[PDB]
RNA sequence: AACGCGACGAUAACCCGCACGUAGACGUAUAAGAAUAGGCUCCGGCCUCGUAUCCUAGCAGGCGAUUCCUCCGCCGGCCUCGAAGUGGCCGUCGGUAAUUCGCGUAUUGCAAAGACACGCGCGGGAUCAAAUCCUUUGCAGACGACUUAGAUGUG
């Protein structure tokens, strides 16, 4: 297999962790990045598609996709970090 | 072929990255700001403005 | 062989103001201001005329005097920038493709933009950006001829090798196809 | 009040044993005093008291220090550091540690 | 003048590497507690490929069956490339060993603790009075960058936020010595000069 | 080329002592050959030109010639 | 053409400088040997200034600001003697920054424990009015 | 080699009887001490001559000094030093006080710029350029000019070695 | 990192009985930055040099004066310190040889077990706030381990 994946090790953790945020600068507006959902099942899609250059051009594209059912989040807290030469 | 870390393939994409999907990122979240802020919108040491003290393995213990 | 005493001189003409604070030298003329840092090289720096620098190494090697004959002629040629000016005026030639440039000044961080399409009928643009002091202007004199104009030498002569190294023929013989942007004239403003 | 100390005594650090490279004799130690950096300098310290004083964890005279005492025989080097004999050798572990050295016997 | 102190920290800016890590390995075995700071601006001699090679042949060296254990760990950091070098001179594997390098701390950067006190100098390892001065001569903090150091815009810019908060306080030391200066002056005239008759005989 | 970047494996500098061993017998026989072949068997350069007083060298060499046949 | 440079300004070492020695002796330059090596003689009345004609090396002495103005090279020392006397540089050494910092420290050396007390007590009457001044400043 | 003196050693072969009153030969000799001004004596001798020392017996010995150790004069020696090509001849200069200071310079000299040692150097002649324009190499020269004056760029303050830590950085103006 | 680190939430105050009080303190005093073929500054001048600068007298540092507004410490009040977090100013109170005195110090003999007060812990019980086992769960499982759920509910 690929040694980028090695050696197969269970999540320490069932949730899941972002790991690396967008790198971020103040000159877009302010926005939030991540969310939270849970999954519910798969089911099928017909999209016409727009694609220049492919044969399925303006045609119907029979695609699976997936549903996450997301409820609303709310927010509780304001954690902030500070930038120290250990990370 | 050329490889998916080569330089100019790299130069290509700072040119899509710049030019083209640039402006639709900038459209996109700017929208989303705006519906973030219609949800927001919808003495110092008594008044807690001046900050101070809340409530090592740095220096040898004297 | 361990020389005692070594010198060299730099003549300064009238309309100039040099400045030396430890090996930061500066020039302003009338042509505007220029600046380099040359502390890599042990060298004392005196006056000993009206208008004449002096340039000393004491107790050094044939490398340490050689290395004053290099930095009288880079001190000069900041000298002779802003006084009188550098001009590059490059040319390009064309077989069937008419290569076809556009220089615009950009509004942030003041750089001109030299912009190149049709070198051989490619498809792709060749933007080539010059560095902080030069100017690039098309020449009305002769045809499909570049003009670049600074003070900086090393400026100058740096953004004219990029232009010349970006439309470069690749995977083609050279003998056949001459198609290209080339220096041609070298020398002053005036 | 005095606000003053009471130092009667010059610094120094227990360096090593006297030694070779794998041979070592514990019997005579060397002592690095603060200050002497020449052998001129040291001249002055031999035949002088040492002392390294430590603490017990039990009381045994109603106080928990325990000194020994030694004094400095001769010159080591040219750095200034001398080798000092006590009566019983300094322990090992004491590499490192303060040890006092008096201003008696005195010849000023 | 081999002077005992309580903690020494040594400003580790143009301090050639091994030549300050041998010092400080005899300090500490000695007894002395080591503090060096401002790791990622100390020096190495010859050129900078020179030490570009000796580090990648250092990322050479590694164990086969797993590197977590009895691997060599290559520290890409300033202060960690010092402290090999300090270990190396140091017998780490017995108790003696062990004891003295818990006596030595290192730090890239000037951290707020250190930066109120007075960082001494080595002058048996300054670059200006050992290099000759046609040799050149590479930076610890640019090896580490270039080899996986990741926090150097972060010392960078936390180093100059020290240099603004230092020029604020050397004006304000700058305008204590003048009025020590005029005070002194004004006393002096009061001062009973049969006792600045006999302090200026005893040297003081 | 490379070698700052992907550094090679290093020859390495300390002598076995078999390899040292060799060296010393492989000498000393060359020793015994030369002085062996020197056993078989089958010009002075001159003042220097740049010495200052050299004119009064020859002429005082010389005089000491004139002194060789008076007293022989 | 105006030009304004700021370069290290050293001292020249040359025929007729005097260079102060380790022992606080002076000598000043009679011949150049090396850019190392050079011979000096410094003929002194004060015992303490003085230094016998020989090789000093560059790296033992030390430059000092006084130079004779016009010492001939390879004058003995019947010419340097009448140089020192004539252009006085005993007085001009006592008067430098150097002699007044080693005057000072040869006075640390001779306070003796009794020297010491005084001095204790007596700067603290000084920096009585010295704090007082501070104060009121 | 060290405190090199320059010695007279006077020589001849034994006297006999029938060659009585022998040749009495002399050499200027460069020696630590006695003992190897005598050896090298009888070391050369025997290059050149027959005179060896169980035939010959060392008449006298004595030291030379200089006449002026308090001027300072220009040196020129010519040598000849054994490599392993051959035996080359070569004329250096140095500027000294004395004849010993001369070869003195000599041997640190030619054991460090040609890695020569004592038994290949053979001091052939040593003289005092009594007057200046005799003087032939460069770096010699460049010591003789006119008003010559230079500074000491770049000198180390002598900050002793037991002095672990300084508090000021020190300068390099002195 | 299971012998690296941080932020946060909720904790364990009682009562009864008993076991003991330094990998090297002795003034453990001292923040500019930067250059080193230059720099600092009262803008007079200064720089080899930390051989420097503060503090340092008093039964291991007493008691009372004469006399002094200097230095130190604690609390606040207002502000400042975040790289592994502290100092400044003001106000109260306590102490305080910068000058000059008076009454003690001894025969521990030339250097080498009393009372009171305060902490760190042990062995019981009672008061908290949790975790594990338990029962269910199947997003998990070789076995441990893991995701859930069980105190009134939208169970």
């Amino acid at each position: 297999g690929s040694l980028a994946f090695l050696p197969r090790k269970r999540a320490a953790r069932h949730r899941g962790r972002v790991k690396s945020f967008p790198k971020d600068d103040p000159k877009k507006p302010v926005h939030l990045t991540a969310a939270m959902g849970y999954k519910a099942g798969m089911t099928t899609i017909v999209r016409d598609l727009d694609r220049p250059g492919a044969k399925a051009h303006k045609k119907e594209v029979v695609e699976a996709v997936t549903i996450i059912d997301c409820p609303p989040m709310v927010v509780v807290g304001l954690v902030g970090y500070i930038e120290t030469p250990r990370g | 072929a050329k490889s998916a870390r080569a330089s100019r393939i790299k130069e290509n994409h700072q040119r899509f990255k710049k030019n083209i999907a640039g402006p639709v990122e900038a459209a996109r979240l700017e929208r989303l700001s705006a519906k973030l802020m219609a949800i927001a919108q919808a003495s110092g040491v008594k008044s807690g403005k001046s900050i101070g003290r809340k409530d090592s393995s740095i220096v040898f213990p004297m | 062989m361990r020389y005692i005493h070594s010198e060299e001189t730099i003549p300064v003409p009238e309309n100039l103001k040099v400045s030396i604070k430890s090996r930061l030298v500066t020039v302003e003329g009338p042509r505007g201001k220029l600046q380099k840092d040359l502390s890599h090289i042990a060298v004392n720096f005196s006056v000993v005329k009206k208008g004449v620098i002096g340039l000393e190494i004491h107790h050094g090697s044939r490398k340490d005097v050689a290395a004053l004959r290099t930095v009288r002629t880079i001190i000069n040629n900041m000298i002779i920038g802003v006084t009188k000016g550098f001009k590059y005026k490059m040319r390009y030639v064309y077989a069937h493709f008419p290569i076809n440039v556009n220089v615009e000044k950009n509004a942030e961080t003041g750089c001109y933009e030299v912009e190149i399409r049709n070198f051989i009928g490619e498809k792709i643009v060749r933007k080539v950006v010059m560095a902080p002091g030069v100017e690039v202007e098309i020449s009305k004199a002769q045809k499909d001829e570049l003009i670049l104009s600074g003070n900086s030498l090393e400026a100058v002569s740096q953004s004219a090798a990029d232009i010349q190294q970006i439309c470069k023929v690749r995977n083609k013989d050279i003998r056949k196809f001459l198609d290209g942007i080339y220096v041609s004239e070298k020398g002053n403003i005036v | 009040p005095s606000e003053a100390g009471h130092r009667l005594y010059v610094k120094g650090r227990h360096l090593s044993y006297q030694r070779g490279r794998r041979n070592t004799h514990p019997k005579t130690s060397l002592i690095k005093i603060e200050g002497v950096d020449d052998t001129a300098a040291a001249n002055f310290y031999l035949g002088k008291r040492v002392a390294y004083v430590y603490r017990a964890q039990k009381e045994v005279r109603g106080t928990k220090i325990r000194v020994i005492w030694g004094k400095i025989t001769r010159p080591h080097g040219n750095s200034g550091v001398v080798r000092a004999k006590f009566t019983h050798p300094l322990p090992a572990r004491s590499f490192g540690a303060s040890v006092r050295i008096m201003l008696y016997p005195s010849s000023i | 003048m081999s002077s005992f102190e309580s903690v020494v920290v040594i400003d580790g800016k143009g301090h050639l590497l091994g030549r300050l890590a041998s010092i400080v390995a005899k300090q500490l075995l000695s007894g002395q507690k080591i503090v060096v700071v401002r790791c990622e601006a100390l020096n190495i001699s010859g050129e900078f490929f020179r030490a570009k090679l000796k580090y990648h042949a250092y990322l050479r060296k590694m164990t086969r069956y797993n590197p977590t254990r009895g691997g060599p760990f290559h520290f890409r950091a300033p202060s960690r490339i010092f402290y090999k070098a300090v270990r190396g001179m140091i017998p780490h594997k017995t108790a003696r060993g062990a004891a003295a390098l818990e006596r030595l701390k290192v730090f890239e950067g000037v951290p707020p603790p250190y930066d109120k006190k007075k960082k001494m100098v080595v002058p048996q390892a300054l670059r200006v009075l050992r290099l000759q001065p046609g040799r050149k001569y590479c930076t610890v903090g640019r090896l580490s960058h270039e080899v996986g150091w990741k926090y150097q815009d972060v010392v960078a810019r936390l180093e100059e936020r020290r240099k603004a908060k230092g020029a604020a306080y050397y004006e304000r030391k700058k305008l204590a010595a003048r009025q020590l200066s005029e005070a002194k002056k004004a006393a002096a005239a009061k001062v009973d000069p049969k006792v600045s008759e006999a302090l200026a005989a005893y040297g003081y | 080329a490379g070698t700052i970047n992907k550094p090679k494996k290093p020859t390495s500098k300390r002598k076995t002592t078999r390899l040292r061993a060799k060296i010393s017998k492989r000498a000393a026989e060359k020793k015994r050959k030369e002085r062996k072949l020197a056993r078989k068997n089958p010009k002075d350069p001159g003042i220097p030109n740049l010495f200052p007083y050299k004119e009064r060298l020859l002429q005082q060499r010389e005089e000491e010639r004139i002194r060789r046949k008076e007293e022989l | 053409a105006e030009i304004n440079v700021e370069a290290t300004s050293w001292r020249r070492v040359e025929v007729g400088r005097v260079l102060k020695l380790e022992n606080g002796s002076l000598a000043a330059i009679v011949e150049i040997i090396d850019h190392k090596r050079v011979l000096a003689d410094g003929p002194s009345s004060d015992p303490k200034l003085a230094t016998p004609r020989g090789i000093v090396p560059l790296s033992r002495a030390l430059l000092t600001p006084i130079v004779i103005p016009k010492l001939p090279r390879g004058a003995r020392t019947g010419a340097v003697k009448k140089a020192w006397e004539a252009y006085g540089v005993d007085a001009k050494w006592k008067e430098t920054n150097w002699a007044k910092k080693q005057l000072q420290q040869e006075r640390r050396q001779s306070l003796t424990d009794f020297d010491r007390f005084k001095v204790m007590r007596l700067k603290k009457q000084r920096r009585f009015e010295e704090r007082k001044a501070l104060a009121k400043i | 080699m060290g405190r090199l003196q320059e010695y007279q050693v006077i020589g001849r072969h034994l006297p006999t009887e029938a060659n009585p009153n022998p040749a009495l030969y002399r050499m200027r000799i460069f020696a630590p001490n006695e003992v190897v001004a005598k050896s090298r004596f009888w070391y050369f001798l025997r290059g050149l001559k027959k005179v060896k020392k169980a035939t010959g017996e060392i008449v006298s010995v004595n030291v030379i000094s200089e006449k002026h150790p308090l001027k300072v004069k220009n040196f020129g020696i010519w040598l000849r030093y054994d490599s392993r090509s051959g035996t080359h001849n070569m004329y250096k200069e140095y500027r000294e006080t004395s004849r010993v200071a001369a070869v003195e310079a000599m041997y640190a000299d030619m054991a460090a710029r040609h890695r020569a040692r004592f038994r290949s150097i053979h001091i052939l002649k040593v003289v005092e350029l009594e007057k200046t324009e005799d003087v032939k190499r460069p770096y010699i020269k460049q010591l003789v000019a006119k008003n010559l004056s230079f500074p000491l760029p770049h000198r180390v303050p002598k900050i002793s070695t037991k002095k672990i830590f300084s508090a000021k950085r020190p300068s390099t103006f002195s």
